[PDB]
């Protein structure tokens, strides 16, 4: 029972890590494009 | 940063519009000056 709960939380943690990287990583890509467009506008 | 970029984009659109209107007014004055110069040349050609 404890081992099944540990395995469930490990899978939920890996899925949350992937979701967090997608939420981050995309914002960081937009920030780079926004900065480049700001330099071009300037 | 998005708000600042939107304000800069508004400023650049207004400056582009102002520059376009100043270029149009300068082109009108240039054609008037050219027409007056052609008239003076035509008057000089008649006198000559």
């Amino acid at each position: 029972q404890l081992e099944n709960l540990i395995n469930k939380w490990s899978l939920e943690l890996e899925d949350q890590e992937k979701h967090f990287l997608q939420q981050a990583t995309q914002v960081n890509a937009w920030d780079r494009t926004l900065m480049q467009n700001g330099e071009r506008i300037t | 940063q998005k708000e600042k970029q939107l304000e800069d984009l508004r400023y650049c659109r207004e400056e582009r519009k102002s520059l376009t209107e100043t270029a149009e007014r300068l082109a009108e004055k240039f054609e008037e000056a050219k027409e007056k110069q052609e008239d003076l040349i035509n008057r000089l050609k008649r006198i000559l």
